[PDB]
RNA sequence: CGACUUUCUGGUCUGUAACUGACGCUGAUGUGCGAAAGCGUGGGGAUCAAACAGGAUUAGAUACCCUGGUAGUCCACGCCGUAAACGAUGAGUGCUAAGUGUUAGGGGGUUUCCCGCCCCUUAGUGCUGCAGCUAACGCAUUAAGCACUCCGCCUGGGGAGUA
RNA sequence: CAUGGUUGUCGUCAGCUCGUGUCGUGAGAUGUUGGGUUAAGUCCCGCAACGAGCGCAACCCUUAAGCUUAGUUGCCAUCAU
């Protein structure tokens, strides 16, 4: 297509794979496998908006590491929650798991976390227009060399397919030295689906 | 600095169609200050800022008597003409809508007023900023010329 | 102060065209070029050298602007001379005062020589060096204004307002004072304190230039 | 890109113009007896003048020179002449077909050499 | 209103200025002049050419193009009295920055000498431009600026320049 | 022809814009026009109009010369076989 989410160009040169295992002709196992936990995680992702997790795949062991977007409840109260999670991870994939929690950056101005939160604004029934607004002030207040958000589909409870732009600042897409995360998200409160992809460009 | 009364005396979405919008806004302290802006972007409340923003650059001096016009003045701009007279306490701001939001935004409190010919608001605003602006209060008029006051006045 | 005698070594001026709102000023057309009286030229120098000094007392900030030819160098050793900031090529719209988004480009030239420190050349590729020292370059050259100011004006001196309009315009607009060489056919009412000197005297504008520096200088002091 | 009517706007500007620049161009010092040919677009904005000249390769450059200046008489000329509503820009040209035709005739000397 | 000569004759400009001493400005009604076309009586008629004749072109061409050609174009005396008759800017007067051409003069300076040049000035005729004016375009000492005098004319478009 | 997501075509066509001063009563202009120059809105000059962004290029990979590390299953200067 005209336009072709940048991440998948990008890794392989300056940022790792978002599944890694060591290296033989059984991949179909290890990827179906791999494709459980994928789908597993949303349980996890409507309660903290989790970004994305870096799998890893040990001799025997597997370890992950997942972006929430706050640690005090998926860590627990003392570990009051991980042991469960855990305990359903090892019974789901049939093998045992490494959870090792990580914090998001500090600053909400990682893609992924900004694009469910704008998704789920929608589906509340706020206006796209303000939501954007706020989003790109926050943005530009933590400091960031660039950053667009895209929307598509039926708006505001419309029947017509528009899409908007709102970006900022030096967003060279055509360059390859820039390190960007593209997110998507999807909404809606009754009227089909409401594409986002936001993008975030923090440093070269 | 200081606390500005400010409010918009007309907002269009204008087109060329990149039609956007445009903000007239009058800015006064209502204590001797006025002054009037244009503004165009892409959403009212960023049209008014900007609007505000230029009015607050070019702020008039009207000369105050007990919250009236020392004398009868015409102002006149490119067909827009208005003509304002002082009046008695009481009398109340007689004016039309772009006149009464500059009179009283400048801190006029009674005057008789009417424009004549053109009612397009941008040169009726023109109109009577400059014909507030060329008024001529009494003591600089006396030290202004070589006379004083106290021996001749209103 | 000001010498008699280097106001006689000043003379002459351009003749193709000249404001009539200064034609009290000429003392005797002769030769087919426009003179000018000295004798209140010197009041004006001096004048102005008392006001310079005056504002320069209490920490006065004045501008020196280079654009035209065969002086910029001049006015730049004067610029450095005084302690003050420089145009050392063509003035843009509000190139000093950092409204127009001149701030932005004295940033970007801050960011590009510190990064250099930190080591930008021979560490990363060529194939980025030769734009970015192309882009470095390019704002020095056409950011002639590359100044040290903190967006406040104050005051500014002016070389030839038939150059400078758009210098005087905006210098009109935030009210700040004007003074400066003013050859025979500029405009003196836009210019508070004007000096009837001629522009292709350059060793005059060279004298008048240091004059102008030794005001800041004894203002500085004290 | 060619209609009638071009054609016969042709002919009849070529027909004024032969007569207005040998017989109104004075100023320019060389004069030079000279035969023309003229074209133009379908929307007679633009016309293309072909002509010969007498002299050497400085005598044609320096009668080019003079037309180039005397092209505004020329126009105001011929826009006060003739009915058409927009006046064509003018360029100057040389008819190289006159030098190329020659050419054209100098290998008949082969055909019959050989064959003599 | 452009060939030349002669006769008769109107206006304008410059310098001096002793001469009359406000004799001035505007101007309804009135009376004249008034491009071209057109009309009447005659004369003339080379070129050109409404109408008309033929040919060409075109889906059609009564038109543009070509071949001819009458009235007319020309002259004398009358009539007609209209024009995008335009600077689309009424006449008179005074004031208000400049720069630069050009026509007819005048004066001063320099140069031995003006045949040169420079300076000053009056009256036309151009261009560029301040203040100012205009809705803008633009005008700007030849104002569309600042003022006064007098005359003519306008009050939405069509119907209608009609009845 | 309710759509998201994904993909074609113009088309690697060379364009598309925005902030800011500050021109214009205003709609708007401007930057982005003009000159040289490039396949390119690429570079320079002038430009009260200026300044800036997306896009082009570069950034990536392969390859085209070479130097260093490393020679096995591969190679054979010198060797035997």
């Amino acid at each position: 297509g005209q336009k072709i989410n940048p991440i998948g160009l990008r890794v392989g040169i300056i940022r790792d794979w978002e599944a890694k295992w060591y290296a033989e002709k059984d991949f179909a196992s290890l990827l179906h496998e791999d494709l459980k936990i994928r789908k597993f995680i949303d349980n996890e992702l409507k309660e903290a908006s989790v970004s994305h997790v870096e799998i890893e795949r040990a001799a025997n062991r597997i370890n992950i590491a997942i972006h929430t977007g706050k640690p005090g409840m998926v860590i627990g109260k003392g570990g009051s929650e991980i042991e469960k999670l855990r305990n359903k991870l090892n019974a789901l994939t049939d093998k045992k798991v490494h959870i090792n929690v990580i914090e998001i950056k500090k600053v909400d101005l990682d893609a992924r976390l900004v694009a469910e939160n704008i998704a789920r604004q929608l589906e509340n029934r706020a206006s796209f227009r303000r939501v954007q607004k706020q989003a790109i002030t926050r943005a530009m207040k933590l400091g960031a060399k660039g950053i667009k958000t895209q929307v598509s589909g039926r708006l505001g409870g419309a029947d017509i397919a528009r899409a908007e732009q709102y970006s900022e600042g030096t967003v060279p897409l055509h360059t390859l030295r820039a390190d960007i995360d593209y997110a998507h998200a999807e909404a809606d409160t009754t009227y089909g689906k409401l594409g986002v992809k936001v993008w975030i460009y923090r440093g070269e | 600095t200081k606390e500005f009364e400010e409010r918009v005396v007309t907002i269009n979405r204008v087109a060329k169609r990149r039609f956007r919008f445009t903000a007239l806004v009058v800015v006064g302290d209502k204590n001797g200050r006025v002054g009037f802006g244009t503004g165009k972007a892409q959403e009212v409340p960023e049209a008014i800022k900007k609007a505000v923003e230029a009015a607050k650059k070019d702020l008039v001096v009207v000369p105050r008597v007990e919250g009236t016009t020392p004398h009868t003045i015409t102002g006149r701009y490119g067909s827009g003409s208005v003509f304002m007279k002082p009046a008695a306490p009481g009398t109340g701001v007689i004016a039309g809508g772009p006149v009464r939001a500059v009179l009283e935004l400048a801190g006029i409190t009674d005057i008789l007023s009417k424009s004549l010919g053109s009612n397009t608001p941008i040169n009726m605003v023109r109109a009577t900023i400059d014909g507030l602006q060329n008024l001529k209060n009494a003591e600089d008029v006396a030290k202004l010329r070589g006379k004083t006051v106290e021996e001749l006045y209103n | 102060m000001k010498q008699l005698l280097e106001a006689g070594v000043h003379f002459g001026h351009q003749t193709r065209r000249w404001n009539p709102k200064m034609k009290k000023y000429i003392f005797t057309e002769r030769n087919g070029i426009y003179i000018i009286d000295l004798q209140k030229t010197v009041k004006k120098v001096d004048e102005a050298y008392n006001f310079l000094k005056q504002v320069s007392e209490d920490g006065g900030q004045v501008l020196f602007v280079g654009t035209k030819k065969q002086a910029q160098e001049s006015v730049k050793s004067e610029a450095e001379r005084a302690g003050q900031f420089y145009i050392n090529q063509r003035w843009l719209g509000g190139l000093l005062t950092n409204y127009k988004t001149i701030s932005k480009r004295i940033k970007r030239i801050s960011e590009i020589e510190k990064m250099e420190e930190d080591g930008l050349f021979e560490v990363l590729p060529k194939k980025e060096v030769v734009e970015l020292k192309k882009e470095y370059d390019r704002l020095i050259k056409f950011l002639g204004g590359i100044r040290d100011m903190k967006s406040m004006p104050q005051a500014l001196f002016v070389v030839d307002p038939r150059k400078e309009r758009n210098a005087i315009a905006e210098a009109r607009k935030l009210n700040i004072p004007i003074v400066g060489i003013v050859d025979t056919n500029c405009d003196p009412d836009e210019i508070d304190y004007v000096i009837p000197a001629n522009d292709d005297a350059i060793r005059a504008v060279k004298l008048l230039t240091a004059k102008m520096a030794d005001a800041i200088l004894e203002g500085q002091q004290g | 890109m060619s209609s009638m009517r071009a054609e016969r706007v042709g002919e009849q500007m070529k027909k004024e113009l032969m007569d207005i620049i040998n017989n109104k161009v004075k100023d320019p010092r060389v004069g030079f007896i000279t035969i023309t040919d003229v074209v133009l677009t379908n929307d007679l904005s633009q016309a293309k003048v072909f002509l010969t000249v007498l002299g050497n390769d400085k005598e044609v450059e320096n009668t080019f020179k003079a037309l180039d200046k005397a092209k505004g008489f020329i126009k105001s000329e011929l826009g006060s002449r003739m009915r058409l509503r927009i006046m064509p820009e003018l360029m100057y040209e040389y008819d190289q077909s006159i030098e190329y035709g020659n050419k054209i005739e100098r290998m008949i000397q082969d055909l019959h050499k050989q064959d003599r």
